[PDB]
């Protein structure tokens, strides 16, 4: 199956210009359209422009003066540049594929990329400290238990929480970050677990903050 | 440009009920239409294309309708796994445009919450700071207020919360919600409560732990 | 309301096709994304071109099954409506005459 991937979450400072590349793999850029599409948070979507395995372009007339898209046939890739970005440019950015008919691309948009977060803003990129939610009997009613870690203080998002390595999937509620009146994101991942597996169990969350190349095993121990 | 008008806004529906969304276009554009589905923090899905056309791989439940300006999506047998944002796209000329989409749950019977409160860690109060985190586990439906008192005093303005998504096995959601103080203001007090009201419950509900143990 | 192009007639027994990526008539005034549409036979049966979402069946969409309508795209064109192009008013604008690129394969009696 063919494989889309945008280049990593992180920051742009405003009136910058916004860098992404889109790395196809499973499958060629030849012959198909690409496009990129963005995604405010808590909003819909919005096509920026799509560009031909050869090279020619359309952008969206509302970013057509500060946006430009080029393609990389021997590196299987395209890319976005968006310049002089303000807050309003706030966005998960996407790539997709355009479907074909016959030897006609479509607008219909197949197969994308997982999205990458860029946030606009002149804030420092800052990673989270991690502390256990641990289990007690405030969190055990009956024959169920919760515990947690709380991801405090990063900026900007987003952190993605595993546990056990991926191993512990049953009962895991990762939450929505809330930004705190500090600028910096705060976000609890818990899990429910049988009051018996308590000392029993190692649980360990995985954080990663890609934004700033910061990673945290957190072992989380009752008591 | 053209626009793209969906409703309603959001529904609740039971498993196993027909669903249909509805799509409008401000312009003909016959049946160049596609429907996407979106799941939280995933990339879009096609889910038809052409109107009517059912995307390979995407279940039988789907199903598109319509020509010109007036569109539908309809999940003929709504299941637990199909809660998400969906959206319709008009394919007729550039830019292509998206509606602003449609926010799909799945009704089912009231559950109270479970809840669980967390002290801070003395890993963060070394640090200086105290985050106190109330959880309310598996629930329905999603409304739910929940309230902090310290020292009998209700707190106002001092807390933040978040929701997960409706859980694809039993259509529950989960709430966390997170009191922050300095050091010094957690030391000041003695009891911390988070007060629980949802329907699910014959009256409000509270979970308290003392600072110390 | 016309053609942009002349006429392919039809000599022989057969109903026109192309091969796949096949079949446009060149048009320097249309670009890569415009290289789709449909032939109808009129009314030797005579082979007119429409851009797509133009002309006679302008509200077919690219594959319609439909006897006497053929359709033809080249690589790099969009399925879109090619409403920017429309049709040919003869009073304003002559036809250009209808070629296609060398090594494209035509069916006997074209
Ligand atoms: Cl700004
Ligand atoms: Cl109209
Ligand atoms: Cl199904
Ligand atoms: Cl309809
Ligand atoms: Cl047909
Ligand atoms: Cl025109």
């Amino acid at each position: 199956q063919v494989q889309l991937q945008e280049s990593g979450p992180g920051l742009v400072k405003p009136s910058e210009t916004l860098s992404l590349t889109c790395t196809v793999s499973g499958g060629s850029i030849s012959s198909y359209y690409w496009s990129w599409i963005r995604q405010p948070p808590g909003k819909g979507l919005e096509w920026i422009g799509y560009v031909y395995y050869s090279g020619n372009t359309k952008y969206n007339p509302s970013l057509k003066s500060r946006v430009t898209i080029s393609v990389d046939t021997s590196k299987n890739q395209f890319s976005l540049k968006l310049g002089s970005v303000t807050a309003a440019d706030t966005a998960v950015y996407y790539c997709a594929r355009h479907s074909r008919i016959e030897v006609a691309g479509t607008l219909d948009f197949d197969y994308w990329g997982q999205g990458t977060l860029v946030t606009v803003s002149s804030a420092s990129t800052k990673g989270p400290s991690v502390f256990p939610l641990a289990p007690s009997s405030k969190s055990t009613s009956g024959g169920t238990a919760a515990l947690g870690c709380l991801v405090k203080d990063y900026f900007p998002e987003p952190v993605t929480v595993s546990w056990n390595s991926g191993a512990l999937t049953s009962g895991v509620h990762t939450f929505p970050a809330v930004l705190q009146s500090s600028g910096l994101y705060s976000l609890s991942s818990v899990v429910t677990v049988p009051s018996s597996s308590l000392g029993t169990q190692t649980y360990i969350c995985n954080v990663n903050h890609k934004p700033s190349n910061t990673k945290v095993d957190k072992r989380v121990e009752p008591k | 440009d053209i626009q793209m008008t969906q409703s309603p806004s959001s529904l609740s529906a039971s498993v196993g009920d027909r669903v249909t969304i509805t799509c409008r276009a401000s312009q003909s554009i016959r049946s160049y239409l596609n429907w996407y589905q979106q799941k939280r923090g995933k990339a879009p899905k096609l889910l038809i294309y052409a109107a009517s056309s059912l995307q390979s791989g995407v279940p039988s439940r789907f199903s598109g309708s319509g020509s010109g300006t007036d569109f539908t999506l309809t999940i003929s047998s709504l299941q637990p796994e199909d809660f998400a944002t969906y959206y319709c796209q008009q394919s007729y000329s550039t830019p292509p445009t998206f509606g602003q989409g449609t926010k799909v749950e799945i009704k089912r019977t009231v559950a109270a919450p479970s809840v669980f409160i967390f002290p801070p860690s003395d890993e963060q109060l070394k640090s200086g700071t105290a985050s106190v985190v109330c959880l309310l586990n598996n629930f329905y439906p999603r409304e739910a207020k929940v309230q902090w008192k310290v020292d009998n005093a209700l707190q106002s303005g001092n807390s933040q919360e978040s929701v997960t998504e409706q859980d694809s096995k039993d259509s529950t959601y989960s709430l966390s919600s997170t009191l922050t103080l300095s050091k010094a203001d957690y030391e000041k007090h003695k009891v911390y409560a988070c007060e629980v009201t949802h329907q699910g419950l014959s009256s409000p509900v509270t979970k308290s732990f003392n600072r110390g143990e | 309301t016309a053609s942009w192009f002349t006429a392919l007639t039809q000599h022989g027994k057969e109903d026109l096709k192309f091969p796949r990526g096949q079949g446009v008539p060149i048009n320097t005034n249309s670009s890569p994304d415009d290289q789709i549409g449909y032939y109808r036979r009129a009314t030797s049966p005579r082979w007119y071109f429409y851009y797509l979402g133009t002309g006679p069946e302008a509200g077919l969409p690219y594959g319609a099954n439909k006897d006497g309508i053929i359709w033809v795209a080249t690589e790099g064109a969009l399925n879109t409506p090619k409403d920017h192009i429309g049709t040919r008013n003869p009073a304003n604008n002559a036809a250009i005459v209808l070629q296609l690129p060398q090594g494209t394969t035509l069916p006997k009696g074209f």
